Formats: structure tokens, sequence, C-alpha cells
């Protein structure tokens, strides 16, 4: 649960940065 | 209990904290509307769990986390999360992602984004019934997003061909239940007002 949490917070962080 | 001191004990900080700022952008105090911080939490949440249960490889197979386990570098998740994002820069993500797949940008800002559907996603979570809330934002939204609803009840309305599967449903469905019985065990329960 806290890994889902801190993978998706990552993801959003590497989606924001490619744009 | 406060319901301050549950949503302490109940959730990661991480979680806390975001919801917080939903409610700054939203101007609106957490100390005044503990049960709206409670909700924001709970959703925050159910985005960050369904978005870690699937991946597409380059030629759109769909796997589990465990079933992608060291191939991650060659895989990317099915769902972009979109609910957590600042909302300003969530707008952004949303429009520049309705426009590299050719589709048109919803009016309303989305939580997920199905990367396998090329559709918006919009996640409910009701104390109620899920179908009657499924009706509700289907007045507002229309077609332009998948709705998926969840419910403290084991109830939920999500389309036949969304890409949730039995697991992870359940994933969903266990976490609401488990929050409806510690709410409860502290008699916060019939006090909470929720999405609906
Ligand atoms: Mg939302
Ligand atoms: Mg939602």
């Amino acid at each position: 649960l806290s890994n889902d949490i801190s993978q998706g917070i990552k993801r959003q962080r590497m989606t924001v940065e490619s744009m | 209990m406060a319901m301050d001191t549950f949503i302490t004990r109940n959730f990661q900080t991480t979680i806390i904290q975001k919801a917080k700022n939903t409610m700054a952008e939203f101007s609106e105090d957490p100390e005044l509307q503990p049960a709206m911080l409670f909700n924001i939490c709970v959703h925050l949440e159910v985005c960050y769990v369904i978005s870690d249960m699937n991946f597409l490889d380059e030629e759109g197979k769909s796997y589990t986390a465990l079933e992608g386990q060291g191939k991650e570098q060659n895989l990317r998740p099915q769902y972009e999360v979109i609910e957590g994002m600042p909302r300003t820069i969530a707008w952004m993500v949303q429009r520049s992602l309705a426009q590299e797949h050719g589709i048109e940008t919803p009016k309303y800002l989305a939580d997920l984004f199905d990367y396998k559907t090329k559709r918006f996603i919009e996640v409910g979570i009701t104390k109620g019934l899920a179908d009657d809330y499924f009706w509700k934002k289907k007045e507002k939204l229309g077609n332009s997003m998948e709705l998926m609803i969840f419910s403290y009840n084991q109830d939920y309305s999500l389309s036949n061909e969304s890409s949730l599967d039995e697991e992870g449903k359940g994933r969903v469905l266990s976490r609401l239940t488990e929050l409806q019985a510690e709410l409860s065990l502290k008699n916060l329960w019939q006090v909470l007002i929720g999405e609906e």
C-alpha cells in the first residue's frame, strides 16, 4: 500500500518532467 | 479520538499532505472540515492503488506488478495518475495526454488516464451505493470519462470493459471495508458525510 503510493508519486514526477 | 487523529493513524503522511494541499487549492480548512480531509485522503489512496496494479509493455500486453517484475524498465504503467498532482499541473498533463492520443480533452479534470483504452477515468468513493453515485456523476460527465465507483459496503460500479481485474477490485474494496470498520470502532462512522 505504501509502495503503491511511493511508486505513484515517483511516476507523477517522471511524467511532468518529461513534458 | 479526533477525526484528525484517526487520519494521522490510518493514512501515510504523503497522502495526508496532498489532501491538505487539495483543500488549500479549494481554500477549505482541514481543521474545520475533517470529513472532507478524510474523503480526499481515501480518494488519493484509491487512485494510486489502481495505478500500481497494471503495466503495459511496448506491444500493449498487460501485466500485473508481480508478473512484470524484472522487466519493469521495459514496461510502463497502464494508468497515468492525474489525481494528487498540483491541480494547475494536472490540467496541463490531461491536455497533453489528450493531444498525444488524438482524443478530446475532457471538460472536467480526470483522476486517471488509461493508456490501453485511451480513456480518462473518474474515480468515486461512496458510503452509499455505487450505482446511485454512478448515475449522478453521469449527468455531469456523459461519456467523457470511464467511471470507477467503489463503496465502503463492498458495492461497486465499473464498466464491463474496465481494465481493473478481480484482484485489483478486491484490493480497493478490502481497504475501504477496513476503513469503515476502523471508523466504526471509534464511532466516527455514522457521523461521516462521504463524496456523495
Ligand atoms: Mg478527482
Ligand atoms: Mg474522482
